[PDB]
């Protein structure tokens, strides 16, 4: 909304508008983009890293290392 | 943040904005706009979004939508571009663009700061040290000068 922290007030009335949105999970999420099997992560985002990880059907994916946004792995 | 995509923004702000009088009036909206990607939540939620007419959907649509519609369907010529992404690279060149436009000013040395807005040297600068009164440059007042001309001075004990 107006001025101050109204500002995120309604931005939070007008997020509130919106504000289904913002959310994020760990780990669960989904692998963010793909091909041929090294994928940006979403969700999961913190972890240890190099966490094998139980794996699509399976497998327990090997976490790469943390680029932090969209970890990629193995 | 490369504020030169954004320079082309704050180009089309004056250029646009401006021949829309939005320069202040998308100051208005821009300033909402700002106050949008403020939200943090709509930070948090800032890019999940692949379609960018979802973004510039839930951005409008969830701040309110106080962009004008040269900021609406510019809206989606940022917000599709995504360069969208960075707000305040063209808000402060937008800033430097009304004012740039309006440039006076000045700044305060072996002083607590002045910033008063001089069109010329020593305009508004020497009429307001000499317009001091407040005279006392007080953050930077004595240790800061005196240590100006005594640094100038040391620098002469550079002998040693």
């Amino acid at each position: 909304m107006q001025l101050n922290s109204t500002e995120i007030s309604e931005l939070i009335k007008q997020r509130i508008a919106q504000f289904n949105v913002v959310s994020e999970a760990h780990n669960e999420g989904t692998i963010v983009s793909v091909s041929d099997g090294v994928i940006r992560i979403h969700g999961l985002a913190d972890a240890m890293q190099g966490e094998m990880i139980s794996l699509p059907g399976n497998r327990y994916a090997i976490a790469l290392n943390l680029e932090r946004d969209s970890v990629g792995a193995v | 943040e490369f504020i030169t995509v954004a320079r082309p923004y704050a180009k089309a702000a004056f250029d646009f904005a401006v021949e829309h009088q939005s320069v202040e009036r998308w100051q208005d909206m821009l300033a909402f706009a700002a106050e949008v990607t403020k939200n943090e939540q709509m930070a948090e939620l800032l890019s999940g979004a692949l379609a960018p007419e979802t973004l510039a959907e839930s951005f409008i649509a969830v701040a309110g939508e106080q962009l004008d519609e040269n900021g609406q369907n510019l809206i989606r010529v940022m917000a599709e571009n995504g360069r969208l992404n960075a707000l305040p690279d063209v808000l402060e060149q937008f800033i430097h663009l009304r004012a740039v436009s309006e440039a006076t000013a000045e700044v305060d040395v072996i002083s607590a700061a002045a910033l008063s807005e001089q069109q010329l040297a020593k305009i508004s600068a020497a009429m307001e040290k000499r317009l001091s009164r407040k005279v006392k440059l007080n953050a930077k007042i004595d240790k800061s000068v005196m240590a100006g001309v005594i640094i100038r001075a040391g620098d002469m004990v550079i002998d040693g």
